């Protein structure tokens, strides 16, 4: 678990990273993350079967 | 007194959610896609009507 705060967030690197297999957002629209402001950001990573 | 009570209640009713994500239209518009906005907007419309 990683906590992200007190920084400027850019999400172009997300598309630059890899040709994603899946990209699903629930509370927000993926094309409008560029215009929102958030209190805290939590980053969680692990490995799962395909 | 009755007129003031009625007007105050009517203006107070604008802060209800009616089972939606938020009670402000601008927040809904600026956080979502039009295809996913009608579902939220309908509840507010019905409550205010």
């Amino acid at each position: 678990r990683k906590r992200i705060s007190n920084c400027v967030a850019d999400y172009s690197v997300i598309y630059n990273f890899a040709p994603f297999f899946a990209f699903k957002c629930y509370g927000v629209s993926p094309t409008k993350l560029n215009d929102l402001c958030f209190t805290n950001v939590y980053a969680d990573s692990f490995v799962i079967r395909g | 007194n009755h007129n003031a009570q009625a007007l105050n209640t009517l203006v107070k009713q604008l802060s209800s959610k009616f089972g939606a994500i938020s009670s402000v239209l601008n927040d809904i518009l600026s956080r979502l896609d039009p295809p996913e906005a009608e579902v939220q907007i309908d509840r507010l419309i019905t409550g205010r009507l």
